[PDB]
RNA sequence: CCAUAGGUUAAUGAGGCGAACCGGGGGAACUGAAACAUCUAAGUACCCCGAGGAAAAGAAAUCAACCGAGAUUCCCCCAG
RNA sequence: UUUUGUAUAAUGGGUCAGCGACUUAUAUUCUGUAGCAAGGUUAACCGAAUAGGGGAGCCGAAGGGAAACCGAGUCUUAACU
RNA sequence: AGGACCGAACCGACUAAUGUUGAAAAAUUAGCGGAUGACUUGUGGCUGGGGGUGAAAGGCCAAUCAAACCGGGAGAUAGCUGGUUCUCCCCGAAAGCUAUUUAGGUAGCGCCUCGUGAAUUCAUCUCCGGGGGUAGAGCACUGUUUCGGCAACAACCCGAUGCAAACUGCGAAUACCGGAGAAUGUUAUCACGGGAGACACACGGCGGGUGCUAACGUCCGUC
RNA sequence: GUAACGGGGCUAAACCAUGCACCGAAGCUGCGGCAGCGACGCUUAUGCGUUGUUGGGUAGGGGAGCGUUCUGUAAGCCUG
RNA sequence: GUUUAUUAAAAACACAGCACUGUGCAAACACGAAAGUGGACGUAUACGGUGUGACGCCUGCCCGGUGCCGGAAGGUUAAUU
RNA sequence: AAUUCCUUGUCGGGUAAGUUCCGACCUGCACGAAUGGCGUAAUGAUGGCCAGGCUGUCUCCACCCGAGACUCAGUGAAAUUGAACUCGCUGUGAAGAUGCAGUGUACCCGCGGCAAGACGGAAAGACCCCGUGAACCUUUACUAUAGCUUGACACUGAACAU
RNA sequence: CUUUAAUGUUUGAUGUUCUAACGUUGACCCGUAAUCCGGGUUGCGGACAGUGUCUGGUGGGUAGUUUGACUGGGGCGGUCUCCUCCUAAAGAGUAACGGAGGAGCACGAAGGUUGGCUAAUCCUGGUCGGACAUCAGGAGGUUAGUGCAAUGGCAUAAGCCAGCUUGACUGCGAGCGUGACGGCGCGAGCAGGUGCGAAAGCAGGUCAUAGUGAUCCGGUGGUUCUGAAUGGAAGGGCCAUC
């Protein structure tokens, strides 16, 4: 009684977890709803909409920490 | 609801056009506000809403 | 007898340079007010059978 | 196509018609033939008494296959800028 | 009144059987649509009348497409 | 036999002998095999009838486009991308 | 005189027993009701099926009736139940997801088989690079909870003790993703194409919701 | 109906710890034999000897076969 | 008195009586595509339908809803033009 | 109460004792006036209760006469039936065992008797659920339709008034 | 010629009367020593009635069907699509009639950009001002705020204020995520043209995740795509859209 439903799948998380082969934009990361859990940094940005970090030229991924306190940022150098 | 579908139409004797909606309850007051016509390739003004 | 092509079937494929045979995106002939013109500009161009259900067709037009 | 029990694919997808109504009076000929119009002059027809177009057709385009060897010299028909160039290669000529 | 109607006679012909095929009059439902009304089954089954060795059809108020073809009927294609 | 599971107290059979159920027609798609090959193949019909004749016609050698059209390109678009 | 009384024939059928592979597909026996009446009976006739007939039970219409019997449409349909016949050899599932007037049926995917291609593809162990908020712990935060410290009986706050799936200023094992390496593995791996079956699972271990940390209970994950 | 060691029966035939011996399966080994894939020897069409390894199996997929009736090979062969 | 022939004989059906209602006769109604026929060679003290069910004392209040009866002035309104 | 759930209501009568019965009360779960209310002589193979007579209905059966039953001679069925070398107990087990484990017991075969088990025989459960099954039935379910009925035109004309 | 009235006329509306269709289950005659039927005579009725086609109403009298599923048996109740959290075992994903709460929209500004700003709460002091209106100072530090649930995020603010605007643009799209599929989501950059800024640059709707409906059949605008002998047209396609 008035307790049930549920949204869905909605993945949002880390698809390209540390380096990979990053392409001209894979994700490494959708995390949607976030800005904090891992912020736009690095050859890369992006950040759409939906706050899913980009990912632009191709190369590596990276996940650092750089910058006062915490501030994940994820940026990607070229492999 | 409330919010009637509104259409804007271009200036130019073209008969392209924008769609979107309008609260003309309390808007009556007819939009226009410019935005591009591809068949003429150009910004123009666009009218209509209600 | 001759098999029968399932008409309705027929005038939504066209087989293409081999197998594929390529239709039309739904949702782009009904209320659009509300799309993201973004979003038609991609139903716009007609798109091969994801070989999926693609068997399928290839059975619904058996003289295709 | 009995998809389950939902909407089949061929339900869902939308229907583009409409019928040339022409294209069936038109043929396709390749310049493999015409060595083979028997003689000369590749008359509008010709190729329908050469058993390659048709009693039906009504237009028809030379378009290169790849041949030509032998001049040519097709009458009362269209041809490809790529076609009316192979087929002038071999001594050709264009009616029009 | 005429005249018809009706009556008698005679000469002819019909009547009833029939297997299929054939023309015509009337005409289902199960079934399929994974339900069911449009639709399908199917102008089928079935009933009725009529005729022949065949029946029916047939010498364009037909097609064609600006070239032309030339009654009807049956076969193969066109084409699922 | 059906079931997660049956010695099962779940189904079927008294026994024997004979009969008893994936066929056939046309179509379409693969696989194998044979013929020929950028060509392959005839239908009806004729018939000196399984020949031979008949290529009406079907399939393939060209595709893209909704089509007009164009064509190893073509659509999309003003468009060069 | 009387749809009058008692009572045989005659008509009927309230009770019990017996019969129940009967003597009998409704009877026998002992009682029982009407018996000049809407009585009872012979003979012949008329009502025909969605129609008849009915002092009305859906009763009767040939041992048949909420629509007779015979023949035909007809091999109706049957996502259901049953059954499916000689031998050997290789491989070998599923009982899940998602849809479905769908739930014991189906269809795409997944898992089987067979064929054709493909790169040092795929697996384990090692080392490197990763994000992580679970277990646990903790109480700043969200709530909750004690005990002290002032409150014309107590918040708040200070210190001291705990509790949490929807608490977290902490935080593993580990799983997973990627990179490189050796060995081993009769390509194990991927794509495509011919044939599928299967979408009732059961128990045991571990982590759990629900249940009573009940059930050979129920519902997920995982082996 | 003994019915809460399977039974008998056991004070150790119970239990704790230590250690050795043995029994025990279609597991593993040995010997002989069969089929699939890989290697050798070889010898090489062929082809086998040795060796490595694989061979539970419902739905179901794949590959090989046996036999029954009728046609040709049949005016042949077997046959009183 | 009647009834479930073959598990129910009854408090069930039937009945005389009552009431409502239809019917002016080519009656209403019913069988029948129709002709025709029953009603009835009857004619409102007659015939059909429905409910109640001897007889006695009785049978109250509600017409809002539904049906039926009457009115139809006006509003809406088919084919047709 | 053929209507009352509470309900064996409460009271009275009958009994030694009465969830029934009869007479009352009224708190009518949820009577009620022609889908008639309340009475009613007579009638009834009608429902309930009481009594007198009567008795094997019973306490509690006993004997007796017949038809079977049993024996012999003649004739001669049936359902059922996977195969049988077809014991008890306790446990096990698809969860209530002749067939499994353990144990106990038991010379082989008939005849007459009884029915506790063979989840005995009999009928592809009638209850329950399921099937995008069936049939009749109802209705302000839907869609149609005979019949009834409205008007227009046709068969269908001549005049006058307004 | 109109705004309007007698004459004729045409025509509709009823209302009368007539006969001659039409009816007669009145009476005779003949067919005929018949009750049917037919013809004739007469009476009554009379363009009515009745019938055919069309048409509105009525129509369980009859007919064909429909009348969902999940469900700790069925029914009743509840549920059915979408979003947020827990369950979910620290990648994704996972069930129940498990525990909780929301969506079916709202904004021409609540969008874009440029420039600037920063809370809640308490303490102290201050006209009417008190529990809390506005003012001042201090502590405090995302405990505020966020159009609406929840989670995540937000100070370089995604929070607040103002100027100028319409990028809530058109055509495309490297490449990815997520789905059985139909789809859905993210997207740098390219071309055309815009807006804001001195400029670098930002802008393809809102801090993000709900605010939704496939196909068919059509409706509206556009288009030299098609258009059955030809030119048109109807109709069809295409793009936009309801
Ligand atoms: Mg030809
Ligand atoms: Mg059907
Ligand atoms: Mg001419
Ligand atoms: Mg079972
Ligand atoms: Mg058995
Ligand atoms: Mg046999
Ligand atoms: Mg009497
Ligand atoms: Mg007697
Ligand atoms: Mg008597
Ligand atoms: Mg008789
Ligand atoms: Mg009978
Ligand atoms: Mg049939
Ligand atoms: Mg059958
Ligand atoms: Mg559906
Ligand atoms: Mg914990
Ligand atoms: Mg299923
Ligand atoms: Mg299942
Ligand atoms: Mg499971
Ligand atoms: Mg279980
Ligand atoms: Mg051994
Ligand atoms: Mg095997
Ligand atoms: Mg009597
Ligand atoms: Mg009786
Ligand atoms: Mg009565
Ligand atoms: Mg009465
Ligand atoms: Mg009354
Ligand atoms: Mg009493
Ligand atoms: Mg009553
Ligand atoms: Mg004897
Ligand atoms: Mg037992
Ligand atoms: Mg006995
Ligand atoms: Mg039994
Ligand atoms: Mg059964
Ligand atoms: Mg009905
Ligand atoms: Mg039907
Ligand atoms: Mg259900
Ligand atoms: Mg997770
Ligand atoms: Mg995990
Ligand atoms: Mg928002």
């Amino acid at each position: 009684g008035g307790s049930t439903r549920n949204g869905r799948d909605s993945e949002a998380k880390r698809l390209g977890v540390k380096r990979f082969g990053g392409e001209s934009v894979l994700a490494g990361s959708i995390i949607v709803r976030q800005r904090g859990t891992k912020f736009h940094a690095g050859a890369n940005v992006g950040c759409g909409r939906d706050h899913t970090l980009f990912a632009k030229a191709d190369g590596k991924v990276k996940f650092e920490v750089k910058g006062p306190k915490n501030r994940k940022f994820i940026s990607i150098e070229a492999e | 609801g409330i919010r009637e579908k509104i259409k804007l139409v271009s200036s130019a004797g073209t008969g392209h056009f924008y769609t979107t909606t309008k609260n003309k309850r309390t808007k009556p007051e007819k939009l226009e506000l410019k935005k591009f016509d591809p068949v003429v390739r150009q910004h123009v003004i666009y009218k209509e809403a209600k | 007898p001759k098999i029968k092509t399932v008409r309705g079937a027929a005038k939504r494929f066209k087989k293409t340079g081999k197998g594929g045979f390529k239709h039309k995106h739904a949702n782009l002939r009904h209320i659009l007010t509300k799309k993201a013109t973004k979003r038609k500009r991609h139903l716009r161009p007609k798109a091969m059978v994801s070989k999926g259900d693609l068997g399928l067709v290839i059975a619904c037009l058996p003289y295709a | 196509g009995f998809e389950g029990g939902q909407m089949p694919l061929y339900r869902r997808l939308p229907k583009f018609g409409f019928t040339s109504r022409k294209a069936a009076i038109t043929a396709e000929i390749r310049l493999s033939d015409l060595a083979k119009v028997e003689g000369g002059v590749v008359d509008l027809n010709t190729l329908k008494a050469a058993n390659i177009i048709g009693i039906q057709i009504e237009f028809a385009k030379v378009i290169l296959a790849g041949e030509v060897t032998t001049p040519v010299t097709v009458r009362g028909l269209r041809v490809t800028k790529g076609a009316r160039a192979a087929i002038e290669a071999a001594g050709g000529k264009i009616e029009e």
